[PDB]
């Protein structure tokens, strides 16, 4: 006896979308009949669980419709954006729709149908549709020209309910006042489940149309690797940093492209336990080859198949390769499918996923540049017209200067907490306002970029308490080296592949305690900004075996995100203390990572490191072999007129002026203070003046005197000495 | 290979001498044997003491080395361990110098691959001798300078001035001073002659 | 044309226009599978050259060597880069050869519970005993033999070795079966 | 329900005599009613990962035959030189052997039979064995008149879809004929295990014998100490250079000593849940406790038992020495059990 199943799936109406079949359903005989459902009678077709589409079923023919196959026109499946794939289910109409009165129809084109067609043309597709619902596609309308199309939809209809995805009506010819209109879209208030387009996820351009090769060469051009017979790509992982837009271009390739979607993978599986999900996971590849050209998705593929560390298996890992090895049959015949992988860190597949024939082909979208944030807020901010004014252009280059380090999924936060700070500010300044002159300013954004941290600080953690050259006094010649030899090299990578100049990779900054060079390491982060990735010696080792080496080899794959960037290696001499040069035990383990890793980078790919020691002759000989980090620069004791700009700056809420307190007689008494020493010259002249009589106004040469007397200096057999002969 | 490794310290030297020795006539190079192996008989003793073992126990020993000879190469020739020097494992000695002026001229004319100085500012080969105590990998450093100097004045497309070979003259003193004659001329006289 | 590799036609006399041509593969449209054969594997004429020596010399002629009393050399090993010609040379091995080709498979010749490695291993080696000559191939014999040494290794590593030991040192002087392994 | 086990510990029958019991394998009814294995009926036994031999089931008593055991004569097994405590499979067999034409008999001892023996005493042997394959060894036959005892042997087997590890054929008298042979072995076309024996171990003279006497006293003469008032020595450690014959001296201890065998393989016995390696060596002393006399081998003793003061040895290391120290000298009782141990 047959049996009716609980879910259906979807395939297209292989007809042209006219006529009477345009909001008909083809259901399987056996299905309607056990569903006491006749042909020609009214039922809804929708997602498992949720609102539908009113649809006639009809009988389909048993050799073309499988069991639990339905067929809805493009027209049907156009109203509830239903891709290919999406399982169904079924039920009956109870009662019968109303006519219509009025109807809207206009175009997605957004041409002028006025301009083009008449009215019959509306009359003789509604009529087609008989129970008009709205959000439905007629698709490509051959204009009088015949070298144009137009696409039309009901934007709105009425009349002068239950399940139903829109509110449907039934088309009378003559009785119904058919209107025009140029609107794309149907009511907003039908709350539509609106497709999703490359419209939306702009940014990321020249990987999107990679994707659309990797789509074009197994879905359209198959037959076109019977010849030249080589193994064709067929495996796709579609990696990079969370929150990148990753999972928004998978969705936008199941629905722009026109195959069938596999169903996804998902972390979920029945019982997610070894032997039980073997033949439960297998059915979704046994799924595939059968339907005409398909797209499999096995999203989170870390998840799914993970590293196995040491022992970590069920056996789900060498199950999924079991059964690549069969899906990767293809283009001598069965060639109807591609797997489309994606994930946050690739390295934690088993690399066995990535060999020739599993996932030999990857995508790698990155983190957005200064520009694809200006996209992204640009595309981002067009959902909104009425609510913004204030984007024009400018102040939008604006914010996504001030905007470094935002992975994408952190501009739209940003943007929805520019909406919620603007409705708080709003309800605050009064107690009641008119929710529609509510308006996102660029006051409300700024303020917002405040609370919403970039989602990478959680993982890339960096402090960089933002200090400017401005805040470095003199060093004039230091920040013109760090310019030249960084700073071009870093955004210059392009004209240096034409100029055939050699980019200094490595930069060591040597210098006695207490001078400008984590200080000029923080403000070249953030003035004139780039990515500034750096680690500690303590944090890299840890208790547990082999820990060490991961944390390095992982942090030179996170610094893989981006370009231009600095890696930057405070204190490089506690990375390789020792255990190469002597005790070499067991464990330098450390410094063969590092080592290994310092040549893989690329001499002007875009990515330079920094390193900083005041211990010069404590690093391994090893860093300074030429092409790792050969280049120094010496960041000595500060000379008169530097000083002199360190004081100024320091003392400036001092009334230096009004006291009479001579900053070039300072200047030269503080000679060979290096740097911070002159901070603190001025921290206890302060301080002198707080103890003398608190609630001070100013402060005055004889506190200064006070705080020169009990400040000592450093090593001139240690400074101005083993540096000059590190210069040697 | 020197680092001390379970297949660095005497084995990474076999291997390395195998396949050497396996192929056709071989020129196996040392790159700067002196810092390789110091003299560690008092001065300079690294703790290595295993490479020098494996050298001295592959070149000395049964193998047939046919078609193989051991170039190697040095700037502090004094500190290159006393049992190289002697015949047995090196036993030709020979002094290169920095690039003479001719030498000098197509240097100049190599470092350049890209710029039009010559046509376009000043001539190449006018820069033949006015490079002085500048190494064939310093007349490098006087045209990478000059080339980074490009990049600040017109920062986009430019060719190069007479005055950014000045500034490389300036930023870059004169490279072979008469230290290195003094020094050399000293281990030469002992290299050169039976003493 | 559906579910078959090919679709043939009944040759019949009388009007079939047999045209010879001097192509040397089948129609390129179906792409029937392509045999691996030895000219596909350049670059390791020496090493496939030693190779074939150490797969004859067990396969085809062991009874000679085994009047002299101790076993064959069945057991071969590749090893080296995990990138050049390993799977690659095995898979040439089983096509060239016309000798019986079992195969050890790492992970599905394993169920559970007990008796079904050690049974699994005794089949194989059984029925490439019954059906001569044969080759028994275990690509990637680390997966299922590591040193016992490690953290990987548990019971099941246990079950293998023991197994294969029992069996490999067992059967000998009469088989015509080789045991090629290899390992990245 | 009743679970029949997934192995089976091989043992003795109590009669140690030639008869019609000579080649049944005697099961318990549970485990012979849950394979189906209807009595008088054929099966296979035979170690894991091996082919079987062919023997014909019969039942235990059910109240003192343990489930695991199935009790082998000797004659069956020197086939599959199956040593006391062997872990066998047993699995139905559906078939009735082919008849003989042509059986092969032999002597371990070389000695002519038709002047040893009367040849009316090997077609009754033959005729109440049931089953004839080559391997098997009628031990202890005494010859004329009892001038001595001798041991014979079926060096081959001929008849002029399962697996078997020998030939099962069936001795119908007359029609079969009894050639004999001077050949000390079997055919050795059949790949039949061969006993190891002391006679392949070379030098270590005196330390075999030895071994010998630390194990036959122990094991097979515990009254003599007990009437000397002394406890019999319960270990043995062999050490030594690697690659000197120490497993090899294990292995011929094993076949040659009539005692259950049991091995503790290092490594073999270990796994990462808390308690579950000194369950495992309690599991093997209680199984050597129960069935006497019994031999315990642990080959590198060094990889279980370290010692447990260095820095290495932590809580697992020091629990497993302490089951084994308690479990050789503790609250516990030993038995006419012996421990060797090999290390280097
Ligand atoms: N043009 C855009 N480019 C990138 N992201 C965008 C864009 N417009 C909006 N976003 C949003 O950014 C978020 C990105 O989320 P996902 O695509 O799920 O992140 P993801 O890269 O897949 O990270 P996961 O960890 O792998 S789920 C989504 O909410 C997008 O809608
Ligand atoms: N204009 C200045 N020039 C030099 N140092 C300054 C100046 N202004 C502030 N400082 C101080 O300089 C210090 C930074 O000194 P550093 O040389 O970077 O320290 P370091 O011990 O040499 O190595 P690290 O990387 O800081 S652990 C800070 O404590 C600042 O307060
Ligand atoms: N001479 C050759 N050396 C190496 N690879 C070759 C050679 N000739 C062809 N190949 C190709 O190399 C590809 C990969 O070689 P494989 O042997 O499959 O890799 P692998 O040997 O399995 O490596 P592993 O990880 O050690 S098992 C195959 O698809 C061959 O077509
Ligand atoms: N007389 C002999 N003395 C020693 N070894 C022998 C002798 N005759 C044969 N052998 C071989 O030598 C080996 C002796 O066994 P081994 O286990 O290797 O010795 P062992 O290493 O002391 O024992 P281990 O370390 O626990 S495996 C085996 O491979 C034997 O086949």
């Amino acid at each position: 006896k047959f049996k009716l199943p609980a879910e259906f799936i979807t395939r297209p109406h292989p007809s042209k979308d006219h006529g009477k079949e345009t909001c008909t359903a083809y259901i399987h005989p056996n299905v309607l009949s056990s569903l006491e459902i006749n042909p020609g009678s009214f039922c809804t077709v929708g997602k498992i669980g949720e609102n539908g589409i009113l649809v006639i079923a009809r009988a389909g023919d048993e050799e073309v419709h499988p069991v639990n196959v339905i067929t809805l026109s493009t027209t049907i499946r156009s109203v509830g954006n239903l891709i290919l794939g999406d399982r169904l289910e079924l039920k009956k109409a109870q009662v019968q729709p109303p006519y219509a009165t009025k109807v809207t129809v206009g175009s997605l084109q957004g041409y002028n149908i006025l301009e083009c067609m008449e009215e019959k043309v509306i009359q003789k597709l509604l009529d087609d549709s008989g129970v008009i619902m709205p959000g439905m596609i007629f698709q490509n309308l051959k204009t009088k020209a015949g070298d144009e199309s137009i696409d039309v939809v009901i934007t709105d209809a009425s009349d002068d309910n239950l399940f139903y995805l829109s509110p449907p009506f039934i088309f009378r010819k003559g009785s119904t006042h058919i209107t025009f209109s140029k609107e794309t879209q149907a009511n907003r208030k039908y709350n539509l489940p609106e497709p999703l387009s490359y419209a939306a996820v702009g940014g990321l351009d020249k990987e999107i149309e990679s994707l659309k090769s990797a789509i074009e060469i197994p879905l359209h051009q198959p037959t076109l690797f019977s010849s030249f017979g080589v193994s064709p790509p067929r495996g796709i992982l579609l990696h990079g940093p969370p929150g990148t837009g990753k999972t928004m271009l998978l969705r936008v390739v199941a629905n722009t492209s026109n195959a069938h979607v596999l169903t996804i993978n998902g972390p979920s599986i029945v019982s997610k336990y070894l032997g039980e999900t073997e033949a439960a996971l297998r059915d979704i590849f046994n799924e595939a080859r059968k339907y005409q050209p398909s797209i499999i998705f096995i999203d989170e593929i870390d998840s799914i198949a993970p590293n196995r560390a040491n022992d970590d298996s069920g056996e789900v890992e060498s199950r999924v390769v079991a059964t690549l090895l069969t899906l990767m049959d293809g283009m001598g015949a069965a060639g109807k499918v591609v797997v489309i992988a994606a994930t946050n860190r690739p390295n934690s597949v088993d690399p066995a996923l990535r060999r020739p024939g599993r996932f030999d082909q990857e995508v790698e979208i990155g983190i957005p540049d200064v520009d694809a944030r200006f996209d992204i807020l640009t595309k981002q901010f067009s959902r909104m017209s009425s609510d913004r004014h204030v984007l024009d252009s400018e102040a939008i280059k604006y914010i996504a200067s001030k905007t470094h380090g935002y992975v994408g999924a952190d501009l739209t936060a940003l943007c929805r907490e520019s909406v919620m700070k603007t409705i708080q500010r709003g309800l605050g300044t009064d107690a009641n306002i008119d929710k529609f002159s509510l308006k996102v300013t660029l006051k409300d954004v700024e303020s917002a970029m405040v609370d919403i941290r970039p989602s990478a600080m959680r993982e890339i953690f960096l402090e960089m308490p933002k200090v400017y050259w401005s805040d470095i006094g003199g060093q004039e010649e230091l920040k013109t080296k760090m310019k030249e030899m960084i700073q071009l090299p870093l955004e210059a990578s392009e004209t240096f592949a034409r100029l055939g100049i050699s980019a200094p990779k490595g930069v060591l900054l040597y210098g006695p305690p207490g001078c400008s060079k984590t200080l000029t390491a923080k403000a070249l982060a953030t003035e004139s900004g780039i990515n500034f990735l750096a680690v500690k010696g303590p944090e890299i080792f840890n208790k547990y075996v082999g820990e060490s080496e991961r944390a390095i080899r992982e942090i030179f794959r996170k610094a893989r995100s981006a370009a231009p960037s600095i890696i930057f290696f405070d204190e490089i001499d506690a990375l390789s203390p020792d255990r190469d040069g002597s005790s070499t035990s067991a464990a330098n383990h450390v410094l063969t990572s590092l080592l290994n890793e310092i040549d893989g980078v690329e001499e002007l790919k875009g990515v330079v490191i920094v390193a900083a020691t005041n211990r010069p002759d404590e690093i391994d000989a090893a860093l300074l072999r030429p092409g790792r980090l050969d280049r120094h620069i010496y960041v000595g004791p500060p000379d008169v007129n530097a000083r002199l700009e360190i004081l100024k700056k320091c003392t400036k809420k001092f009334n230096t002026e009004e006291s009479g307190v001579d900053l070039h007689e300072l200047a030269d008494r503080t000679e060979g203070y290096s740097g911070a020493e002159v901070v603190l010259l001025c921290q206890e002249a302060g301080l002198a003046a707080i103890m003398e009589d608190l609630d001070v106004a100013k402060v005055e040469l004889r506190h200064f005197e006070k705080a020169f007397k009990g400040i000592a200096r450093g090593i001139t057999p240690e400074m101005l000495s083993y540096y000059e002969e590190f210069a040697l | 290979i020197f680092n001390k490794y379970v297949g660095e310290s005497e084995r990474a030297i076999r291997e390395i001498f195998r396949k050497a020795r396996s192929a056709a006539p071989s020129i196996i190079f040392f790159d700067e044997i002196d810092a390789l192996s110091p003299d560690r008989d008092g001065s300079s003793t690294s703790a290595a003491n295993h490479v020098l073992t494996s050298l001295l126990n592959e070149i000395d020993g049964v193998e047939e080395l046919k078609g193989v000879v051991i170039v190697a190469a040095t700037n502090r020739p004094d500190e290159i361990d006393a049992a190289l020097l002697r015949p047995g494992r090196l036993d030709r000695h020979i002094y290169v110098g920095p690039p003479d002026v001719n030498a000098r001229l197509e240097i100049l004319k190599k470092c350049t691959k890209k710029f039009n100085t010559e046509e376009s500012g000043v001539d190449l080969h006018e820069l033949a001798d006015r490079t002085e105590g500048y190494s064939g990998a310093e007349v490098v450093l006087l045209c990478q300078e000059a080339g980074l100097a490009a990049i600040m004045e017109d920062l986009d497309v430019a060719k190069v001035e007479l005055r950014h070979f000045e500034k490389a003259f300036k930023g870059i003193a004169r490279g072979i001073t008469p230290e290195m004659l003094s020094y050399y001329e000293e281990f030469a006289l002992r290299s050169g002659s039976s003493s």
